DNA sequence: TGCCTGGAGACTAGGGAGTAATCCCCTTGGCGGTTAAAACGCGGGGGACAGCGCGTAGCTGCGTTTAAGCGGTGCTAGAGCTGTCTACGACCAATTGAGCGGCCTGCGCACCGGGATTCTC
DNA sequence: GAGAATCCCGGTGCGCAGGCCGCTCAATTGGTCGTAGACAGCTCTAGCACCGCTTAAACGCAGCTACGCGCTGTCCCCCGCGTTTTAACCGCCAAGGGGATTACTCCCTAGTCTCCAGGCA
């Protein structure tokens, strides 16, 4: 439901959802800290590590 | 040697009632020591029921226990 | 004295198939049937109770040896019957 | 200290 | 929410509600999106 | 041709397909064995008959199934074995 | 699981001299791991994963440890959990436990810690939650002064 | 009056309640246990009885005789699982 | 907390007399009672049959060993007769 | 005081049997030899499939009886597997039987 | 709750033809097998819930399960009575 | 290495001959009884016991299910089971 | 048709609800890992199944041969029923010890680890 | 001769089986007292053992051909093994609810006994 107000609003974000592989996770990382477009990345509080 | 008046033919004919079409040749032997099987452990219950009721007269009823007890009810005898 | 179901399987023929008779051969066939299936759910009522630890078998023991024993239309059908008899029973 | 004798 | 109150005086128990309160306040959509209606 | 008619003759029948005298011979001399000098009543022995013509019968149709299923007509007292094996009275 | 990897690269990073043994992998991989791993200074120090010693704690159990280190203690808090009693009875030497946040909810985590730690010092949880647990909740729920 | 008549059967009540108190199935059996079990038995065999007759009607005749019987009993599926272990004497077997 | 009879300590009284060294499992003891129990009940209840089928009111020695004599296999049966009656006559003779 | 049991020279329960044999409702009465000899059988029963319990926990250099030792003991003696034919033993196994055509 | 007979395994079934005997096993054994597990357990449980419901429980205990067991011919031992 | 076909499935014949554990994962088998349960009665409770009771029951049934399957297979000169075996096994035990 | 037997009609004690209390124990959505059973390819062997050709063993037809079946008769073993009267089992108070959990702790059994033997190719 | 799977002997740790301790409740002991049935004694039924005809079924041979079985020859489908999926399963975080057991009370409802007439064999 955030995905679909953020795209709505116009905020560009990235999303770790507890279930994207660990491959992806450090990417995921290294893209939000390079990229100064994205505006929000959405979490789960109990997932990340 | 009473076993051989179970005849090949009324072999045939039980067989025949259920729905076999060709009959090998050692059948017959096979099926007299089935028979004799069965009718050894029906009539050795008949006869524990018989002395137990100290007759000696095997009746219907202690055939017909006997048989609801070997698993098989028999209907028509018991009244 | 023997005691025998041909009188009430007659009555029970006689108002099903009026017209139709009975052998006396296929009467005890009758007969035998009604003996054996009285028996078996007097005994399952016998097992019900006694696992239960009740003393006494009532109506909800026979209706349960019923469920237990018969196959489903017919034992739906039997426990309408037994429900149906009882309840006019009570109410005379 | 107790054999049955229908193995025996 | 009011529902959900309502409901907890009668099977779900105290802990049920409780979730099912929290998705309420996240969003209702949890529960059934609005219908996108066509013609029958 | 002449066999299926045989079928269709004795299983419209009812009568006792096993001659009764040399029955109740053969159950007299098994009855021997168990007890001496034991009397038998004509409906214990009629009885006796019925129960082992069912069960014959029975044993026989399990064992044309065995045979079908071995992709043969003939009966072999393998399919008498298999019969008794399945159903447990082995 | 996931900080294996990590841990084992600290300890190549800092003292490469210790002989470093990776319990990671399928059972057939473990078992050829483990072999011939009884034979004195055959390994220095074993990184291993809960849910691995919790699947092979007869083959850890049995071992005599010298120190058994567990990072990020918190999965130990709950004493009810499998995780608690398949790892209380290990033969160390000495326990040492890694945590960042040694109490997340009840004073009981904490006791179940310790309790991990010197069993001697808090054989009881009952004593303990008289003690100390239920008054200290009342006092922050403002029901004793 | 009579007790099968007041409970609307016509098997006999009182046999089956003497015959529940004679066998050792309670030592005490309640009041309408018997009026249940008779029931059951005189639908059971009203229905065995009505598929006998309409045999018997199928085969030319007046009386019901063990084939019907045994006809009637293995051609309904319910009632052939109920007597499924039970051999009726001068009934014969289904035709195959 | 309440009582539950069980045939546990008879079972194992009768290991001991057979086997002085063997000992038996929950599981196995749990068998053990269930086996009992369920040969208990065929004997009790061939014996009322027998009762019923006689016009008997009891159940004497006589009916449990046509009982076991029905239910048991050959040697079996046998071999549990002369048990019975070894017993029978031994309770007699202490009155 | 000197229970039935002794005075049967059996170890299983006498008093108990009786008591059972009473409330179970099979007779009106009950005699006063039948729990013995009821007693007797179910000792000698329970000796017959002990032993062959316990000799198969010796092939297997184990001292208590598991489930698998009554099954493989009920199962190998074909008077008790007679008895014990529609009953099923809880972590009892099977017997090791392999056909021979299967065989290489 | 649908679909569970699924849960009854490939692998699983192949374990208990191997317990039986079986060396192999044809493709279309296992939903044979399916089946024939769904037929027995709808036959158990059904007598076993009608023995819950007698006791006028709401909790199906094993003791309810063996007596169904022995009415359908099947007497289980280890599991109480 | 490569073992020949019919090596490996004797191994495990013998392996799972000699153990008693049981072949079908609990939780999925749990499952099953819940669903099957569901259609006689909502809301019904199982015991852990009862369902180990039924697994076992069912288990020690699917084995001697297959003992008569294989027989059967043996019978007309094969090795593998076919859905055949079983459909006679089942039709000799007198089930269907 | 002449009974036994099921059915009113009065007491009466207890079995079986109600009603606490009481103790035991998870219970269920949504989350997040994380292994080890499943699930999915796939190459190839071997078993399944389809011919095909014998040749022998079941089936059919016939003419004897045999004994099952049926109807009298005849004699008694023995099944079924009845009357006596005892021995035996059901109840019933007092004892009392054998059999229940409660609680503990040796010890048997599960498991691991090298080295050795056995099995398959 | 290689590999791979068991097997076999020490060590070791854990949890449960076998034992000891109170306590109680259910076997046991010593009585009374109905009555179930063990035992004569009788009766009369049907089970058995003999005939002597009728004739339908059983049997032995001959001729025949139908199918069971062995032998080949595809070919497909299932097994053994490697690689990838995923779903059992544990953990969590919450607030209290079941839901079967054991004790009290208490009141319908069966059992028992008497008498009678009518249902039924």
């Amino acid at each position: 439901v955030l995905e679909q107000f953020l795209t709505y609003h116009g905020h560009l974000y990235l999303r770790l959802d507890g279930s994207t592989r660990v491959e992806q996770r450090q990417a995921l990382m290294e893209r939000f800290n390079a990229d100064k477009r994205i505006f929000c990345f959405i979490l789960s509080t109990r997932s990340g590590g | 040697d009473n076993i051989q008046g179970i005849t090949k033919p009324a072999i045939r004919r039980l067989a025949r009632r259920g729905g076999v079409k060709r009959i090998s040749g050692l059948i017959y032997e096979e099926t007299r020591g089935v028979l004799k099987v069965f009718l050894e452990n029906v009539i050795r219950d008949a006869v524990t029921y018989t002395e137990h009721a100290k007759r000696k007269t095997v009746t219907a009823m202690d055939v017909v226990y006997a048989l609801k007890r070997q698993g098989r009810t028999l209907y028509g005898f018991g009244g | 004295r023997k005691e025998s179901y041909a009188i009430y399987v007659y009555k029970v023929l006689k108002q099903v198939h009026p017209d139709t008779g009975i052998s006396s051969k296929a009467m005890s066939i009758m007969n035998s049937f009604v003996n054996d299936v009285f028996e078996r759910i007097a005994g399952e009522a016998s097992r019900l109770a006694h696992y239960n630890k009740r003393s006494t078998i009532t109506s909800r023991e026979i209706q349960t040896a019923v469920r237990l024993l018969l196959p489903g239309e017919l034992a739906k059908h039997a426990v309408s019957e037994g429900t149906k008899a009882v309840t006019k029973y009570t109410s005379a | 200290s107790r054999k049955s004798m229908r193995q025996s | 929410y009011d529902d959900f109150m309502a409901q907890t005086t009668t099977f779900m128990s105290v802990i049920n509600i409780l979730m099912q309160l929290r998705k309420v306040c996240n969003h209702p959509n949890l529960f059934d999106p609005r219908p996108v209606t066509s013609p029958f | 041709t002449v066999a299926l008619r045989e079928i269709r003759r004795y299983q419209k029948s009812t009568e006792l397909l096993i001659r009764k005298l040399p029955f109740q011979r053969l159950v007299r001399e098994i009855a021997q064995d168990f007890k001496t000098d034991l009397r038998f009543q004509s409906s214990a022995v009629m009885a006796l008959q019925e129960a082992s013509e069912a069960y014959l019968v029975a044993l026989f149709e399990d064992t044309n199934l065995c045979a079908i299923h071995a992709k043969r007509v003939t009966i072999m007292p393998k399919d008498i074995q298999l019969a008794r094996r399945i159903r447990g009275e082995r | 699981t996931s900080v294996m990897l990590n841990w084992e690269m600290e300890l190549k990073r800092w003292c490469p001299s210790f002989k470093i043994l990776t319990y990671y992998g399928a059972q057939k991989e473990r078992k050829l791991k483990r072999q011939g791993w009884t034979k004195p200074n055959a390994f220095h120090v074993c990184i291993t994963s809960y849910k691995l010693v919790l699947q092979d704690h007869q083959a850890f159990r049995r071992k005599n440890w010298r120190y058994l280190i567990l990072d990020e203690a918190q999965n130990i808090k709950n004493f009810k959990s499998q995780r608690w009693q398949s790892l209380l009875n290990f033969n160390s030497q000495r326990r040492l436990l890694l945590t960042g946040t040694p109490l997340q909810n009840s004073l009981m985590e904490l006791w179940s810690l310790m309790h991990f730690l010197m069993p001697h010092v808090f054989q009881s949880h009952r004593e303990f939650k008289e003690w100390f647990s239920n008054p200290l909740t009342g006092m922050i729920e403002g029901s004793q002064e | 009056k009579t007790r099968s008549s007041r409970a609307g059967l016509q098997f006999p009540v009182g046999r089956v309640h003497r015959l529940l108190r004679k066998g050792n199935y309670a030592e005490r059996v309640g009041a309408g246990a018997p009026v249940y079990l008779a029931a059951v038995l005189e639908y059971l065999t009203a229905e065995i009885l009505e598929l006998a007759g309409n045999a018997a009607r199928d085969n030319k005749k007046t009386r019901i005789i063990p084939r019907h019987l045994q006809l009637a009993v293995r051609n309904d599926e319910e009632l052939n699982k109920l007597l499924g272990r039970v051999t009726i004497a001068q009934g014969g077997v289904l035709p195959n």
